[PDB]
């Protein structure tokens, strides 16, 4: 049974020829009797052996590459994922109902690529690069691969520039950097899309104020969301004007599993154009836990062995090689940046899930949104004891850095006291005082939705709480007391604080002057 | 001569040879590929086919692509030419500074040092961290585990360990970045360019650190073998040069994680929670090479990421036995604001032995752990009763243990750029007496918060001075401070006039540098002869 | 036999048509093997070493013999690996003979009732959780709680007792190191050659870099080397440190051989694996020689979770249990023996009769102290019946403390428990401890140790002088 006599059979040992000269002149008249049942043989083209659930097993296709775009004869595209010895496993970029057994598969010659450039700036796109907004094809745009390797050690530099988000809980406690990956994680309906959206709106508000090179081009990747939500987001971004700087990559729930798998890579490739051409990009991978689910389906139907919660083994590499493309390049590469905001939905606050722990270990910071802080009025529901950022200093406003340390410390003073709120002994009027300031700080940190704040009006508002100026009011009207503060302090303070970056010693003087000049309605 | 690609599934390539198969762990080169793709033979499939893991991405591989055998495992440059260089998993320079001029390229695969060449001496590696040097003291020539979840301070602690030990060590250090962020690898590289550990240009030979990097963007084959590359650089520095080596490995967990991502594609049915069946033996074959022989010495510091703060997860639980010292970092300690967030109880070392470090150091460490365990047992009844009835023996052991908890914290030199407070180096006899004083009761008159984020015991009794001066302020509030405009300050409108006005372009620069190529509306396929044709309109 | 496929230390071998299950084979590269599962087309061979030297088409020769190790008195003092080959660099093994690693455990009529004690030198173990010769006692606990410390104290105390007994009742220890670090087991041979305990100690050592069949076979090799002493009328002491690592190595071999996995991917016969090993620790009858083999398996739990698979298996197999807690360890109680969770099914029938009359009050006082242990951290003092037990048990838990690598003879632990359960202990204020704990054994005259060791009992002609000598204790430090 071993290969040595099996190779000896290649040498002829027939010793008689009373069938060979009989059937060799009988074979070709027999085969010609069935030539309309024969399909033509295939070598460099392909032919579908089996199709089902979005996977085509393709016979032939001798010279395909791994990860290569293929195109079926019915027009629907594909992607040669696992190249096995007798067939190619092709995932279908679309509905696989137009694929039959025996359909011809054509190799396109290209690894999968999307159109990148300034022409995508303003369009609503699918996960493969085609525009779905009904405004014609993509013009002033060029094709680029979706599997670019992330820039290495010598290509990067240290993250210094802020990229404020307009959410003062974020910009005060979890300060983002301009090339930093920050994970927004929480349960369902806890305000993660709200934080990413307010970040995009604040980049629209800041792009009409900075000189042409600190301008931030947002890219929103909607993975697995329904199409009504994406249309509502396009309506929001057009009615506020944020669509002039925003690209939207939309692989919805009706799309195929490889389209939702590939849409964060399409959005990252579209956002890497601004990173590589010296501009600054912002990429939001909304529902990265749905891209992992689409990848799980795509790999389970390719009959790869499942792992934790039936995910692939390489589902860490899926998000690591995606998120590591968010970098801040060196000056010889342009100095451009790309900052990622991946979103993970947890189940009942279980942070110890597989995809959640993987993306926590990948990204720099964390933004935790608890559903018990959400229903206590704290909006955004930032879990201040769990939301971490790697940069801390040297990535926020220098004015905010002087003020938010006394916020970070005193919220920690508030949290270690409030676990003794069943008795109320009010020890030496000190444990009473620190909660009576921390409740003011948590009520200060609340804000509305789709209304981001400039950073100067945030660091004035935390200046009015880390100092005095609000100890005279109840905790029920600080969301109106800070409106009284920003509305009645003279707006020439904000211009000086924006142009300086920190509070000059002539500016904290005038700021302490004008925070008693205002009439706050807190009684 | 050569073999051909038979099957590509993910990062695992099956290569078929016609006679003279390569050995297991041999290196195979793929030619015709765009980048240099190195495959390492994992197993023999059986019908003249080997199964391999790739060191770079397998996107682009064709079934039938020519794969040539090297006849040897992955060989990397080792020696003095690698000092101050950044290497790949396969030994290429990725610092973009010429080639690596090092002689005697070594295989990354060898067996462990055998039993007779094992050193038994135990000298304390003083680090300057008064929770490390007191409770779980490190051993020079020993293996150190930095456990802890995501965000608790493993990389900051290993940065401070580099900045304390590796600058005043004399011998060479090796950093092995195994599956971590490329940003912090660039941060380490920059911070050792400035501090003089790495030098560039003609004075390259005066460097004391070799970087080997296998970060998170790499495929799981390149993260599974980069620890062997850093380890064989350290093994050349230990065996041949005879030196005493430092081997900092950031996240040795990613070694087991990278071996887990390929093990289902290697044909192995999964083990417990989702790791490979070969978890303990792969970790043992890696870690037993990191030893102190009779030839030289390797002092290894290893960060171990525990998944979701679970110390019972099998990938750190396997790591626990291979270590001399163990510095478990806890999230609940960092939630108190205490940094470094070392668990004072759960951290363990072989040096905590009265026959090794002395019966003063050992007894004061056991006393600190005793009073901290007593306070941890009292933390239940404090939250139900209120710490008012405990009759001055359990009310004193709360205050003493709280002063000890604040006194275990320490400002780091590498943490000045996100805390502001300057870093402190606290020596061993200088922390034993400082903890013995707060243990015996020499510092009950001091305030409790005065112990927080200081250095020696000659800093808590100065923070008490500054705290009692600063509460001696905030006393009077009539006038004469900055807010009255008469001192030196202009009007609010005149400070506006000091602003330089910036330009605004409103065209964003998107029409002058872009090569706007044309993309076809129709789709373009390749026919049987390889020629480029449009898609044939017949479904 | 021709190698079909090789990988992960498993060689699928065509041919070897008459090979036995569990038989040593030999490869072309000199590396050994074991025919583990014999299939209709090939043989699944586990490789004793690194399989990178085996190729497809390599010739596999069978040796005709099941896996055996050298046993005998020449194994004493020698550091062997998991297959009996020496690794201490002291030349080849003289004065030995080969015997199989997997021998059937002795049956019912081969047994005898476990009556004579095995003293560990740890007074918590010797007083509360006693061991008999021929017993299987699980040392279970979390990491870094002192399981190896209890095992090494037992070995060192067997060396200390071996000098004052005749040739017949001498205990010869075997330490099996399964999956440990190789620098850890050089510290142990340094400590055994420093204390003198290497004269009676065989040390089997399959380290972490060893192949998984070597770690799987190291407890059986150690049990064969100890069964040499059990079978010839002498007494052995076998210690499998981290049996939960041998289980992991067997899980690796079973999953790489594609045997169908069960709970936590362990095979169906992992209970059979551990029971085959631990049932070979017996107390033989006087017809077979009267030899004994006492086993101390070590199982590392995770967070006190004794509801794991391997932990419940070895708990179901073994006689007793020594549970070591993490929170007792940092509380000063070292050895951190959980007195409530440590069982001994042989019990009081195999302990010192001098200890049997004095530790019986001790375990009841400690159980009463455990029932009232919530009252200890209260300020308003209670009805003075619970204060009496809360002071008595809090001093008795201080009497069970012990430093490392200094085991105590049983006649000294007996008088130390008699000095504390009879009310003689430090009833003055307890800042006099260091000049009060060992002041009893350093100030009472050593004749009473000779009488208590020789009679084995606190006779009515001895307790009078015991109370007399315990009343005239000096304590000169105050
Ligand atoms: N700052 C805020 N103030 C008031 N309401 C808010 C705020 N942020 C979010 N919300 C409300 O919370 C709800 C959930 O918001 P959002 O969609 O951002 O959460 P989500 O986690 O993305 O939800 P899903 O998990 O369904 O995608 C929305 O209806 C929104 O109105
Ligand atoms: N009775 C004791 N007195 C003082 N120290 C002890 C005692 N027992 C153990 N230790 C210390 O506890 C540490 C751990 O001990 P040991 O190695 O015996 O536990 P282990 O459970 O075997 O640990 P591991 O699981 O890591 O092998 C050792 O460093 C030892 O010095
Ligand atoms: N010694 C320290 N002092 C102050 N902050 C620290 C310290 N160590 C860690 N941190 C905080 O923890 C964050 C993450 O720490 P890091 O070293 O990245 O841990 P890990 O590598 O385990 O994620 C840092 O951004 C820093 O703010
Ligand atoms: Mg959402
Ligand atoms: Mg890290
Ligand atoms: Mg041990």
């Amino acid at each position: 049974a071993d290969a040595k006599a099996l190779d000896e059979l290649r040498k002829p040992k027939f010793s008689s020829k009373y069938l060979i000269q009989h059937v060799s002149q009988k074979l070709i008249p027999a085969v010609k009797e069935w030539e309309k049942s024969y399909q033509p043989p295939v070598i460099h083209l392909g032919r579908v052996l089996s199709v089902g659930d979005g996977i085509a097993r393709v016979y032939g296709l001798k010279s395909v590459q791994a990860g290569e775009l293929v195109c079926f004869d019915s027009g629907v595209k594909g992607m040669a994922l696992n190249l096995q010895a007798d067939h190619v496993g092709v995932v279908v970029f679309g509905n696989d109902s137009v694929i039959h057994q025996g359909d011809l598969v054509y190799r396109t010659g290209q690894i999968v690529n999307v159109p990148i450039g300034p022409g995508t700036l303003g369009r609503v796109t699918d996960g493969l690069g085609q525009p779905i907004d009904g405004k014609g094809p993509l013009t002033n745009v060029r094709s680029s691969l979706v599997e670019v390797k992330a820039p290495g050690i010598i290509a990067r530099q240290s993250v210094r520039e802020p990229l404020f988000t307009g959410v003062k809980a974020v910009d005060a406690l979890v300060p983002i950097g301009r090339g930093q990956r920050e994970l927004i994680i929480g349960d369902r309906q806890t305000g993660k899309t709200a934080v990413a959206i307010d970040a995009i709106i604040h980049q629209k508000n800041c792009n009409e104020q900075v000189p042409k090179a600190q301008r931030v081009y947002c890219v929103y990747v909607a993975v697995g969301q329904k199409r009504s939500t994406v249309a509502q987001l396009v309506k929001l971004f057009t009615q506020t004007g944020a669509m002039r700087y925003t690209i939207m990559v939309s692989a919805t729930a009706s799309d195929a599993a490889p389209l939702q798998f590939l849409a964060p890579y399409s959005g990252c490739a579209m956002a890497e154009y601004f990173r590589d051409t010296g501009k600054h990009g912002l990429i939001i991978y909304d529902d990265l836990s749905k891209q992992s689910v689409a990848y799980r389906q795509m790999s389970l139907l390719l009959r790869r062995p499942p792992g934790r919660e039936a995910f692939p083994g390489d589902v860490f590499y899926l998000h690591s090689r995606l998120l590591e493309r968010a970098a801040k390049l060196s000056k010889e590469l342009g100095g451009g940046s790309l900052t990622a905001f991946p979103v993970i939905e947890t189940q009942a606050g279980d942070v110890s899930a597989y995809i959640a722990t993987n993306v926590i270990s990948i990204t720099d910071g964390q933004i935790f949104l608890e559903t018990e802080l959400f229903y206590k009025g704290i909006r955004p529901a930032l879990n201040v004891g769990l939301s971490v950022s790697r940069v801390g200093s040297a990535a926020q406003f220098p004015g905010m850095k002087q003020v938010a340390g006394t916020l970070k410390l005193e919220l920690a003073q508030y949290r270690e006291v409030a676990a003794f709120a069943q008795f109320g002994s009010d020890l030496d009027a000190a444990t009473q005082y620190v909660l009576e300031r921390g409740a003011r700080l948590t009520e200060m940190l609340k804000q509305k939705q789709f209304a981001p704040i400039p950073i100067e009006r945030q660091t004035v508002a935390v200046y009015a709480a880390t100092k005095g100026f609000l100890d005279k009011v109840r905790v029920q009207d600080i969301v109106a007391a800070e409106e009284a503060v920003i509305s009645q302090v003279n707006p020439a303070v904000f211009k000086i604080l924006k142009a300086n970056g920190k509070i000059t010693p002539a500016l904290d003087a005038h700021l302490k002057a004008e925070l008693r000049k205002v009439k706050l309605p807190g009684a | 001569d050569a073999g051909y690609v038979s099957q590509v599934i993910g990062p695992v390539v099956d290569v078929r040879f016609d006679g003279e198969l390569p050995s297991i762990l041999s290196s195979l080169e793929v030619e015709g590929h765009s980048v240099r793709l190195v495959l390492e033979v994992a197993q023999h499939m059986g019908d003249n086919t080997v199964r391999c893991i790739a060191m770079d991405s397998t996107d682009g591989l064709v079934r039938g692509q020519k794969v040539v055998d090297t006849g040897s495992p992955i060989k990397v440059p080792v020696g003095r030419g690698t000092l101050g260089r950044i290497m790949n998993v396969i030994g290429e320079p990725v610092d973009e500074q010429g080639p690596i001029d090092a002689a005697d390229i070594w295989s990354i695969h060898r067996e462990a040092p055998e039993f007779t060449e094992q050193s038994t001496e135990q000298e304390i590696l003083v680090t300057g961290i008064k929770v490390v040097d007191l409770l779980a003291p490190y051993q020079r020539g020993g293996k150190i585990g930095l456990f802890g979840g995501a965000g608790v301070g493993k990389t900051v602690l290993i940065m401070e360990l580099i900045n304390n030990v590796a600058k005043a060590h004399g011998g060479f250090s090796v950093f092995a970045g195994v599956g971590e962020r490329t940003r912090e690898g660039n941060d380490l590289y920059r911070e050792m360019i400035e501090s003089g550990v790495i030098k560039l240009g003609a004075e390259r030979g005066n460097s004391k650190c070799t970087l080997v990097y296998g970060q998170m963007n790499e495929p799981p084959g390149a993260r599974a073998r980069v620890a062997l590359t850093g380890l064989t650089v350290a093994e050349y520095f230990r065996d041949i040069e005879g030196q005493d080596v430092l081997l900092f490995v950031d996240n040795i967990f990613r070694f087991t994680q990278a071996n887990s991502e390929v093990s289902a594609l290697l044909g192995r049915i999964p083990s417990a929670v989702g790791y490979q069946p070969t978890l303990a033996t792969d970790l043992g074959g890696l870690q037993e090479r990191i030893t102190t022989t009779t030839k030289g010495s390797i002092t290894s510091v290893q960060a171990v990421y525990v998944p979701a703060d679970d110390l019972t997860d099998p990938a750190p639980a396997t790591t626990f036995a291979h270590l001399d010292a163990t510095t478990v970092l806890s999230r609940s300690i960092a939630e108190l604001g205490i940094y470094p967030a070392v668990d004072p109880l759960d951290s363990t070392s072989r040096m905590l032995n009265p026959n090794v470090i002395g019966a003063e150091h050992y007894n004061v460490a056991r006393g600190v752990q005793k009073v901290l365990q007593d306070y941890k047992n009292l933390q239940d009844i404090i939250a139900i009763l209120g710490m008012d009835e405990l009759s001055e023996e359990d009310k004193l052991t709360v205050a003493r243990a709280r002063k000890i908890q604040r006194f275990l914290s320490q400002p780091f030199q590498v943490a000045e750029v996100f805390t502001g407070t300057p870093g402190k180096y606290v020596d061993l006899a200088d922390t034993i007496s400082g903890f013995q004083g707060v243990l015996t009761g020499k510092y009950d008159d001091l305030p409790e918060m005065a112990f927080y984020m200081v250095g020696d015991i000659k800093e808590v009794k100065e923070k008490a001075d500054k705290m009692a001066k600063d509460i001696a302020s905030r006393k009077e509030a009539d006038n004469k401070k900055v807010s009255e405009e008469l001192k030196d300050i202009p009007s609010l409108d005149k400070l506006v006039s000091e602003i330089k006005e910036v330009v605004i372009e409103e065209d964003d620069g998107l029409e002058e540098d872009f090569k706007a190529e044309a993309l076809s509306s129709e789709t373009v396929v390749l026919n049987e002869e390889g020629k480029s044709v449009p898609l044939p309109k017949k479904n």
